[PDB]
RNA sequence: GCUGGCGACCAUAGCAAGAGUGAACCACCUGAUCCCUUCCCGAACUCAGAAGUGAAACCUCUUAGCGCUGAUGGUAGUGUGGGAUUACCCAUGUGAGAGUAAGUCAUCGCCAGCU
RNA sequence: AGUAACGGAGGAGUACGAAGGUGCGCUCAGCGUGGUCGGAAAUCACGCGUAGAGUAUAAAGGCAAAAGCGCGCUUAACUGC
RNA sequence: CGAAAGCUAUUUAGGUAGCGCCUCGGACGAAUACCAUAGGGGGUAGAGCACUGUUUCGGCUAACCGAUGCAAACUCCGAAUACCUAUGAGUACUAUCCGGGAGACAGACUGCGGGUGCUAACGUCCGUAGUCAAGAGGAAAACAAUCCAGACCGCCAGCUAAGGCCCCAAAAUCAUAGUUAAGUGGGAAACGAUGUGGGAAGGCAAGUCGGCCUGCGCGGAAGAUGUAACGGGG
């Protein structure tokens, strides 16, 4: 007898909606765990940091900042 | 024999061996070099016989440079028991031998004695082996 | 507008499901069956993904 | 230097947090010797109005008090009413609200500006 | 002195199936820069590349190529051997 | 031609090394009575100023030494079809990372002031 | 995205009225150099400082508008949704 | 017309229930799929050593520096594919939705990517595709799961696939150029050897010497009813 047998169940983490799609206000576009992606133009974050869309548009990736940092934004 | 002083985790998967060696294939710290020109495992033994062989034969003229060091752990079943009950125990040690890698570096003797400990060396090994000098470019 | 002639040369059956789809898409029915096709980038892909299996004039 | 870099990490929360509500901003600056109101876009390229000291009616008197701020602060409200400006978000750009940055801030809210 | 005899590389000889038909054929890929004319592509021959290798000057002197009507004052750059079998694979020539 | 502020852009923009700027501006600066500060302290923050100094700092120039960018070619890997079974090969498509040549001592916008 | 094994590793069955809210402020860890015991490693001063500190707690993903560290006032640890 | 041997739960594991997969009826009809183009996010293969570990040599007074390797639970990087969305051509009763009836929830093998095992097993457990299951025909001697191919019925018609063409047994004792002498072909390793063919060099001068790289062969090679490791003749 070993001592390895649990694993935790599946969380269905990761990107919702991919850049071009449309959205409606309230749409989750991103579950994460930490903010690997950070809530640009149009786009709020939950409290367990859940990127959504706070308008309609379209969403769209980019890379800004001097951090690098990696953004989702809604294009209205 | 060779052994990792410690490691982050006690048992490893065992993996597949594919692909060539383009790193370790360039005589780097002497003069010739026995190279293995196929494919397979090392186990520390090996290393060690291999190690003793070619340094009684130099006789201590010359210095040996050994290029692998057996970091993968490899398990087995204790005999008589059956096929589930977790991973096996660690036996011993293996590096992985793509072909091109350099095993043995002789630096400070000439080219026929160390052709000579090459030779003794090879036939304590589990492939093909080749002896190589080292260039420029 | 500028056709083709595509005619299926090896069986359908086994293949994976998106080169048999690319047969149905072309109009291929059976082996020795020949259509007569638009040549487009569209139907160029349709017969790239299927080039094994298919002879064009 | 230390000061400058400093006060610029204090101003950094208030401007991102400006930018995130899409206002028109009223950015302020101080020096020892003079003072500076902008009203900037929501995008904050483009300069929507301005007053300084410098500028003929304040550079003759004295500058950097609380007198010479009242006066900058009416000057920028009148500045920014004529531009269509109203609704603003004052930005103090890491200086303490009390005191000069205050002088001007309550001559602006009695000029108009609205915030 | 060393000179060394090439031939032309136009793309359809290039890519991964056509060096490997190349080197099949008993032949080497070889690129030349340096200065400030354009990369050109060449095959050398393997046999003569091997026989020019072995010498040491062939390292530090101004060898020749020929692809062809066309002098080519180079020096070897870099080489790229088979990792098992010691065969050059690739060769880099600077304009000198 | 210079400063100031706010942005775009996030190293081809940076570090390191030199060099220069005081009309104005900016910085250091003088003192804290007053408003405000200090788990002690006018250091910071704040206020009242203008005797000095560009010393420091900022800013601006110059320099590939290091960073950073970076081909071409080749290699590794790989989708599909086929052939072999120790991980390859062939046809076709795709194609790195590393490294090499080379490039870099930024480009742009709104506003104000001074020459 | 999901994905099994008597596969390889670890945690939980809590804590907290502040360790919650908000406004304001702050920036580590490590090095060098000096200084009463005091010393490699306490506190003080000065220089760097590449994120390597910290996070109530395991690991991962985050963390400069710091999500890390303080002070004032507070109850949004609200009700209907 | 036509499945499944899956997922979730279960005193549940050879039972059952919801969903997945089948069929019938109705509604609604390109909403759907294939491919092209466009737009996306990856952290795998490979790679690398910038972090965490681990590792060899050298310098320096242990840290650092130069060189040098490795990693499922390392990452400064980073594909192909796959997946998501939009637009479009052509080709396909496609896709959805509402009802009636189910069966099934023991799977197997082959390939590819893996865990485990001895990089054992016609082993076991996953992912992915095909086949069988539920699929006949031709080839592989015989031979579910391999290869070719999807049987509506009939025919003393023709063309082909895989695979074949000396005879058993349908079709070349066909053609051209080479190699093998081992019946190798028609079972096997480290290693051993002036076998024999080819290639690029080299040394010494009636040519000779010994080094490589390769094609095909040789030894290594011992089992129990009877040749018996080409299906046979040959
Ligand atoms: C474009 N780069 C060259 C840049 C420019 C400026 N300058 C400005 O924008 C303002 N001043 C200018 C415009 C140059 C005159 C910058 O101010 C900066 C930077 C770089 C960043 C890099 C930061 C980085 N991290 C936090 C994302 C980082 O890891 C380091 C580091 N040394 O490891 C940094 O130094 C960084 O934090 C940093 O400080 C940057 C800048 O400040
Ligand atoms: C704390 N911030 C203000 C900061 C400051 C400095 N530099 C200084 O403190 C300057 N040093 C002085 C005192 C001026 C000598 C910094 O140098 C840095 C950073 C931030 C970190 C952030 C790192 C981060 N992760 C690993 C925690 C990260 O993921 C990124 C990124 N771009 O994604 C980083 O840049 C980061 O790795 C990093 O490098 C930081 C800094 O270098
Ligand atoms: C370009 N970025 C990525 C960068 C890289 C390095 N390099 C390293 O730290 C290398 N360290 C290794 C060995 C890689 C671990 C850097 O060292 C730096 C920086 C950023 C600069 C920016 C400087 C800047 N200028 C205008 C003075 C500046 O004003 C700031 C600022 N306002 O925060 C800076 O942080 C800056 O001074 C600075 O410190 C930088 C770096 O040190
Ligand atoms: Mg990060
Ligand atoms: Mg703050
Ligand atoms: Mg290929
Ligand atoms: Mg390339
Ligand atoms: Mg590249
Ligand atoms: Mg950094
Ligand atoms: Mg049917
Ligand atoms: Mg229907
Ligand atoms: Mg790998
Ligand atoms: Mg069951
Ligand atoms: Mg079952
Ligand atoms: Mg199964
Ligand atoms: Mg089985
Ligand atoms: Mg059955
Ligand atoms: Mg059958
Ligand atoms: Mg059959
Ligand atoms: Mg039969
Ligand atoms: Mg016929
Ligand atoms: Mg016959
Ligand atoms: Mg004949």
């Amino acid at each position: 007898s070993t001592k390895n047998g649990r694993d935790s169940n599946p969380k269905m983490l990761g990107v919702k909606v991919y850049g071009g799609q449309t959205v409606t206000a309230g749409n989750i576009i991103v579950r994460q765990r930490g903010t690997e992606f950070h809530a640009g133009a149009n786009v709020g974050m939950g409290r367990d940091h859940t990127l959504f869309a706070t308008a309609d548009g379209v969403v769209k990736f980019e890379v800004k900042g001097q951090f690098g940092r990696r953004y989702v934004k809604v294009e209205t | 024999m060779l052994q990792p002083k410690r490691t982050k985790f006690r048992k490893v998967h065992k993996g597949r061996n594919t692909g060539l060696a383009h790193r370790g294939s360039t005589v780097s710290f002497g003069s010739i070099a026995i190279k293995a020109t196929e494919r397979g495992r090392m186990t520390a033994r090996q290393i060690e016989a291999a190690r003793r062989t070619i340094s009684r034969r130099i006789k201590r003229g010359g210095k040996i440079f050994i290029r692998v060091f057996p970091d993968k752990p490899i398990t087995e079943k204790p005999l008589e028991v059956r096929m589930g009950n977790g991973k096996g125990n660690v036996e011993y040690w293996v590096c992985e031998i793509k072909p091109g890698k350099i095993l043995y570096e002789i630096e400070g003797v000439n080219e026929d004695l160390a052709r000579e400990a090459f030779a003794l060396a090879a036939a304590k090994l589990p492939f093909k082996t080749t002896i190589v000098t080292r260039t420029v470019m | 507008m500028k056709t083709i002639k595509v005619t299926q040369t090896k069986s359908s059956s086994h293949r994976l499901k998106n080169h048999k789809l690319c047969l149905q898409g072309l109009g291929l029915r059976r082996i020795g069956h020949t259509v007569e096709v638009q040549d487009t980038p569209s139907n160029r892909g349709m017969i790239n993904k299927v080039y094994y299996m298919v002879s064009v004039e | 230097n230390e000061k400058k870099q400093s006060r610029l990490r204090r101003a950094k929360s208030t401007r991102l947090h400006i930018r995130a509500l899409g206002a028109t901003r009223l950015c302020v600056n101080r020096t020892p010797r003079h003072i500076y109101a902008q009203v900037i876009s929501a995008d904050g390229g483009k300069v929507l109005a301005q007053a300084s000291t410098l500028d003929a009616s304040l550079r003759s008197g004295t500058t950097g008090n609380i007198e010479a701020a009242t006066k900058v602060g009416a000057l920028i409200a009148e500045r920014a009413k004529a531009a269509g400006v109203t609704k603003v978000a004052f930005d103090r750009s890491g200086f303490k609200y009390h005191g000069r940055i205050k002088a001007l801030a309550d001559a602006a809210r009695e000029g108009g500006l609205e915030f | 002195n060393f000179v060394l005899n090439a031939q032309a590389r136009a793309e359809d000889k290039q890519g991964k199936g056509a060096s490997r038909r190349l080197r099949r054929e008993s032949l080497v890929p070889a690129i030349i820069y340096g200065g400030n004319a354009e990369p050109v592509a060449v095959t050398l021959e393997l046999r003569e590349l091997v026989k020019a290798l072995e010498s040491n000057a062939f390292f530090e002197e101004v060898v020749e190529i020929k692809v062809g009507d066309k002098v080519e004052n180079v020096k070897i750059q870099a080489l790229q051997r088979h990792p098992a079998k010691n065969t050059p694979m690739h060769a880099d020539f600077k304009r000198a």
